């Protein structure tokens, strides 16, 4: 079995490189963040532009949805995060305390916490209601590329240019596990929380049993040497691994066999970001300065 | 720009 993703929409309107795309948990929306300082909301099924959300003074490296799809959080070169009410577009909170670029962010499943990683080498845990920094984890010795909560929010995984993935107990802030085995440019928990998917800047993705400290799968064939490219588990149809690439393609692998099952062509710059729709076999992809567009792709499986 | 849209290093 192989997917047959086909291009459905190309979404133009960002005026600099796109940095990340995320589908809302409820499946209705795609959010995109950009070096142009803007967040844009698009219809997930018709590609229709919905709105622009603004207020950051410098470009944005990441955006994430709350579990109820009502809030967004963005991470900016202006050293802050912002919490936004999506329906209105208003900035609800500005999260201050990082001393350098905020690179990555995520809500926990409860969506009372936000986790952030920064060039300042720290991971911060923030209260959504008050906007106050609850904890500053001295997580890494180099910029932090990714932060992600597990299914129940009890664990955080972080990755860094320093070459480490670390698993943190959310409540205590203590490091429970360091996968110390190249710069790590992306990490996230598997949907069940038992595995982590880690990208390294040696053109390699790895699926790890973090408790066992064992690498279970490796995915290669794409180009990833320069940028923190998002990777995804695709679970709505076939069980795929999805990633952007620096050769301007979207790569799709079979999770179990590790074979490449599809390459999506059409972007004209590095595909910095991909996202998988939560219920339909839909991929969103987005690219850097030479391209500046988002593409939506759909498959029968 | 934005840090993610630039090459990743300290």
């Amino acid at each position: 079995v192989k997917p047959n993703y086909a291009l459905k929409f190309t979404l133009a309107g960002h005026t600099k490189a796109v940095s990340s795309v995320k589908f809302s948990p409820n499946g209705e929306w795609l959010a995109s963040s950009s070096a142009d300082k803007l967040i844009k909301i698009w219809g997930a099924y018709d590609g229709k532009f919905e709105k622009t959300i603004s207020g950051h003074k410098l470009g944005i490296s990441d955006v994430a949805w709350s579990s109820d799809s009502n809030l967004l959080v963005s991470a900016s070169d202006d050293k802050t995060l912002k919490i936004w009410d999506v329906s209105s577009g208003k900035c609800l909170k500005t999260l201050k305390g990082h001393s350098n670029y905020v690179f990555c962010c995520n809500f926990n499943p409860q969506s009372n916490l936000i986790v952030s990683g920064s060039f300042d080498e720290s991971v911060r845990i923030w209260d959504v209601k008050t906007g106050k920094c609850l904890k500053t984890l001295p997580a890494h010795s180099d910029p932090v590329s990714a932060v992600h909560f597990n299914r129940d929010g009890s664990l955080i995984v972080s990755s860094s240019y320093d070459g480490l993935c670390r698993i943190w107990d959310t409540a205590s802030g203590q490091c429970l596990k360091t996968l110390i085995d190249p710069p790590v440019s992306f990490v996230k928990f598997s949907p069940n929380g038992k595995y982590i998917l880690a990208a390294t800047l040696d053109n390699t993705l790895k699926l790890w049993d973090y408790s066992k400290g064992k690498c279970l799968k490796t995915y290669t064939g794409h180009k990833n040497e320069k940028y923190c490219i998002f990777a995804n588990f695709s679970v709505t149809g076939g069980k795929w691994i999805v990633s952007g690439s620096e050769d301007n393609l979207v790569y799709i692998w079979n999770l179990q066999t590790k074979e490449i099952v599809q390459k999506l062509q059409g972007h004209t710059d590095v595909v910095i970001s991909t996202a998988c729709h939560p219920t339909e076999n839909i991929i969103a992809s987005a690219a850097l300065e030479n391209d500046k567009t988002i593409k939506l792709w759909k498959s029968d499986c | 720009g934005a840090a993610r849209c630039r090459v990743f290093s300290p």
